[PDB]
RNA sequence: GCCUAUAAGACAGAAAACUUCUUAAAGGGACACAUUUCAAAAGAAAAAGGAAGCAUUCAGCAAUAACAGGUCUGUGAUGCCCUUAGACAUCUUGGGCCGCACGCGCGCUACAAUGGAGUUACUAGAGAGUACCGAGAUUGAAAUAGUUAAGGAAAACUCAAAAGAACGUACAUGACAGGGAUAAAUGAUUGGAAUUAUUUGUUUUGAACGAGGAAUUCCUUGUAAUAUCGAGUCAUUAACUCGAGAUGAAUACGUCC
């Protein structure tokens, strides 16, 4: 199957493994390399020769880390707000925590905040010369 | 039917700048004198090559 | 714009093996261009063809591969 | 003993580094050879103008140091007695005891 | 001795214009183990013709910033494109290497228009100069490596063959001059 | 016994210092064998002063060669010089001289500097420019 | 020629090579939990795609302690060190991971190869004399592949 | 003392002899003298020898006269003018010099297969260090960093190399695994104080950029270029500058366009 779909992303299949999990826009390089050795399955191979049959685990494995022997450190999502103090953002849930999370700023005008609705630079940079995009 | 020359003598250098030397050469062939404008590094010794010697590179 | 495929088919099998060896030189560099294939392929061949010794080695090292007939 | 000189010009050791060598044929039998320890130049490299004007121009400043120890065995109490002899200006001398 | 312990210096050059300024066989100190020479060709004029004539191609193979001063890197290059060299004219690449030369060495350039002769020395600094560039450009993002990509390009202007990047700038300029004169 | 003869080779900065007895070819560099030096493109490199005048000279020599800084590459040179100074060492201060001087006129005839130094040097840095002769880029407006 | 003294004789990457495999038989460098978690040290951006980098490594690290008498963990460090090169500035040195190197040397202590000398880590009797039979192994077998340079 | 060899020696602890290398002093050593040619001459070129032959190379010092060039925001160098107890004098808290619709100058990183990524052995030069300065060694940690802590006022001790190379049936011409911008969580160091992120660690986010118009800069030999190291600033902070070594091009021996 030349193209792969899980968890709702579609992954190249003229890949290796590791190199296809980067796909999901939760899952880089770094934490792709981990679950393949988590899961039990070969990096050598390619994403599209590897059996359905698995493929669960995978999508399992990535919406479950703290039960399959994941450093707590490797996490993108740490100490959570609203309760709950794991990732849980290997999916497109990058983009819905990432929207929200500006809001809650907005909403209590906070600096950060404020210069994100702005479109400014946020972490303190120099802006007299750098960044030109046309306005 | 190009025809080599041997360098005999420099003359010197023209074309604005330097890069043009003025040297009389003659053909082994015939032993005939001729003189053209080279280009590049020439010395005495060493011989050029022809693939037309019909015109004189006297420049008026 | 090339999509030389990755996963062999019996298409090429069956006309890659009787053309390689008849080349003269072959290389993944040289070889991947004439049967529409992935130069990393290239790798798997020149060594399962050495087994048959189809093909004899001349230059093999870490960074090119260099066979002849 | 272990004569330990230092200063910034060479022929003031130098010629202070034979004096006590010479010196030693009286009240002693022996002092051992002159060591050279490498010299140690002290570069400083400043801007020629006193303000940000004129091309950027730069001086370099420097400064030798010329190291020379001596060894010698002698006694303690009359090693060389006075040990100044009105050494010139801008040479140290550290003598090292036992 | 050998260039690689695999080629020899019995090599023949037909014009008399090439013979004295490549440096192939008529002095000891031109068949060297290594193309590595560490002397200095380039503190008086007409030094350079004492370089062994792989050794001034092998410089070449070291321009366009990035690969500035990496001479070794260079060498395997060379080294690794002889043999393919000679598999592809079951000759001596030091031979394929001469001859190719005078086939794509200019004979004649155009100075700002006028047509001249272009001097023995100038016509191998210019062949080996594009040959260069066809063995640079071509493996610019292209899966062929650069000693097979250098490979092609000897063995095709070596008898006349126009799919050498260097034949087509000889005959470009050639047909220049031809309307400059 | 075990007479020797100290010589040693230069570029650079390397300092290649050897030590020329007798022996049966046992070449040592910094305790490693001359057959596995570190760059092995440069391998034959070192090895042609063993092929210039044949190894039997080299033959019941062996030598203790130490480096001393420089580069990977400044000390394949530096050991070239080393092994041809080291031959030409034991010859003179044993053997005939008339037997030194055709190696020494064989060595001369191929590579002159297998025996002399290179005298160049890294030239110093001037202000206003990045090395040595060149400078910082000018700006007129 | 060619003689065998010490180890110094043949290559160092067939010596390590044919050295992981002795760690491998002899099954005392136990596996830690974070064997496939970490890399290398700072300037890596992936774990080694060797599955049995640790043993590897671990040889590497014992041809150290072989050359020099006195060593640390904190030379040990910068010798497995690479280039910073994360952003834009110039690329300058980095050192290495302390744990992952400490670890083996602290492993090696048990299995006897290695002491703990005032100066850092030496190695004793049973591990001078086991990497010299090996360093045998790769020489008969590097001889027997090979044609001498001299010859 | 130890260990491997088939026969060489290796390593660890002192012991004591020399100076090829090392260091640093004194002299020696090229003056174009010696040959050929060219110009009664100052002189020029080849080649030889030589560590060294362009004034041997790179730098320092650097003539007379002048600018109404910059500096009175370096000076307890200074005239005149101005403010001179609600002060333009002095101190404290906070902010700004970082502010962005845009234009320009100096640079760093890239656009890749002469390469990036995973491993392995590497080889330098020249700097700096007190009572708390440079910090060794032992540990936990995945890293940043934490705890105890030798020796060192230093040829003593600390202070250490990557570009490149070797290793693999990895990558395979794909804005891909090139590029690391902008952002989001989180961990520490310095600081009395880090918000407008000081600096930096882990994971995720994966933007322009496919070699660059008119113009225009630097450069002739261990020079350019390429990648890196030390120091000045420094409680903490280089993409800067001043130096240092590591590989080592091409093109000229020319003319006033």
């Amino acid at each position: 199957q030349h193209m792969l779909r899980v968890c709702n992303t579609n992954l190249d299949g003229r890949r290796k493994v590791p190199y296809a999990l980067t796909g999901i826009k939760g899952c880089g390089r770094r934490y792709a390399y981990l679950v393949c050795k988590r899961a039990g399955i070969d990096v050598n191979k390619r994403a599209g020769l590897m059996t359905p049959a698995e493929i669960e685990k995978i999508v399992d494995i990535l919406n479950n880390p703290l039960n399959y022997k994941i450093p707590v450190w490797f996490l993108n999502r740490q100490k959570d707000n609203k309760d709950g103090k794991d990732s849980q953002l290997i999916a497109n849930a990058v983009e819905t925590r990432l929207r929200e999370d500006i809001e809650a700023l907005k909403k209590m005008r906070a600096h950060r905040g404020l210069r994100h609705y702005w479109g400014l630079r946020v972490r303190g940079q120099h802006t007299k010369t750098t960044g030109r995009r046309g306005r | 039917p190009v025809i080599y020359a041997q360098v005999t003598e420099i003359l010197g250098r023209t074309g604005s700048r330097g890069g043009v030397l003025q040297v009389r050469c003659d053909i082994m062939g015939e032993n005939r004198q001729i003189l053209r404008n080279v280009k590049g590094p020439i010395r005495v010794g060493d011989i050029l090559t022809l693939l037309e010697a019909e015109r004189e590179a006297r420049r008026l | 714009k090339l999509n030389n495929a990755v996963l062999f088919d019996k298409a090429t099998l069956d006309k890659c093996t009787k053309e390689v060896p008849s080349m003269k030189v072959i290389t993944p560099a040289v070889v991947a261009d004439r049967m529409k294939i992935t130069c990393s392929l290239a790798k798997i061949l020149l060594k399962d063809l050495e087994k048959k010794e189809l093909i004899v080695p001349v230059k093999v090292d870490n960074h090119i591969w260099i066979y002849t007939r | 003993i272990t004569i330990t000189i230092t200063s910034t010009k060479v022929k003031a050791v130098e010629s202070l580094c034979a004096e006590v060598k010479e010196n030693g044929k009286k009240k002693g039998v022996q002092v051992k050879g002159p060591v050279r320890i490498p010299t140690k130049t002290l570069r400083i490299t400043t801007r020629k103008t006193p303000c940000g004007e004129g091309s950027k121009t730069w001086d370099h400043y420097q400064m030798r140091i010329y190291k020379r120890v001596l060894s010698m065995k002698t006694t303690p109490e009359t090693v060389k007695e006075i040990t100044s002899l009105k050494v010139e200006p801008g040479v140290e001398l550290e003598v090292a005891m036992f | 001795p050998k260039l690689f312990n695999k080629w020899s210096y019995d090599v023949t050059v037909s014009d008399i214009s090439l013979k004295e300024l490549l440096a192939i066989n008529s002095k000891l100190k031109y068949q060297v183990f290594l193309p590595h020479t560490a002397g200095r060709y380039q503190i008086k004029p007409f030094r350079k013709i004492q370089c062994p004539i792989v050794e001034r191609l092998v410089c070449c193979m070291m321009q366009h910033g990035k690969n500035s001063g990496k001479k070794l890197l260079a060498m395997r290059v060379v080294e690794e494109s002889f043999e393919i060299i000679h598999l592809l004219t079951e000759k001596n690449p030091i031979q394929v290497l001469v001859d190719a030369i005078i086939n794509a060495s200019p004979r004649e350039d155009s100075t700002r228009r006028q047509a001249v002769d272009v001097s023995p020395l100038r016509r191998i600094n210019q062949a080996l100069y594009l040959m260069t560039m066809g063995c640079r450009s071509a493996a610019f993002r292209n899966s062929k490596t650069l000693a097979e990509c250098l490979a092609d390009e000897i063995v095709n202007a070596s008898k006349s063959n126009t799919a050498s990047f260097a034949i087509k700038k000889k005959e470009d300029m050639e047909r220049v001059a031809k309307s400059n004169r | 016994a075990l007479k020797s003869v100290q010589v040693f080779g230069k570029k650079k900065t390397a300092i290649a210092v050897c030590l020329c007895k007798e022996g049966k070819g046992m070449i040592r560099v910094n305790g490693v064998p001359l057959d596995l030096i570190n760059p092995p493109v440069l391998r034959i490199k070192v090895f042609e002063p063993l092929f210039i005048v044949g190894k039997e000279n080299y033959a019941k020599l062996d030598l203790k060669i130490r480096v001393t800084g420089g580069g990977q590459v400044a000390q394949a040179y530096a050991i070239r010089q080393a092994i041809a100074k080291a031959l030409i060492a034991y010859n003179q201060k044993f053997v005939d001289e008339t037997t030194k001087n055709e190696l020494k006129a064989k060595f001369l005839e191929y590579d002159r500097t297998l025996l002399v130094a290179d005298p160049r040097r890294c030239e110093a840095k001037k202000f206003g420019g990045p090395g040595a002769r060149a400078k910082y880029q000018k700006s007129y407006r | 020629m060619h003689h065998f003294s010490n180890i110094k004789d043949v290559v160092a990457i067939d010596f390590i090579k044919a050295y992981a495999e002795h760690l491998k038989k002899s099954g005392k460098l136990e596996i830690p939990e974070w064997v496939d978690t970490v890399k290398t040290g700072m300037c890596k951006e992936l774990a080694p795609l060797n599955p049995d980098w640790i043993y590897i490594r671990a040889a590497a690290i014992a041809r150290k302690v072989y050359l020099n008498n006195g060593i640390g963990v904190m030379a040990l460090r910068r010798a497995y060190g690479d280039q910073y090169n994360k952003h834009y500035n110039p690329s300058h040195r980095t050192l290495g991971s302390g744990k992952v190197n400490r670890y083996i040397l602290q492993q090696l202590e048990k299995m006897g190869i290695v002491a703990k000398i005032q100066s850092g880590r030496s190695l004793t009797k049973e591990g001078r004399k086991d990497m010299d039979k090996i360093a045998f192994q790769v020489y008969k077998e590097h001889e027997a592949k090979v044609t001498p340079m001299i010859l």
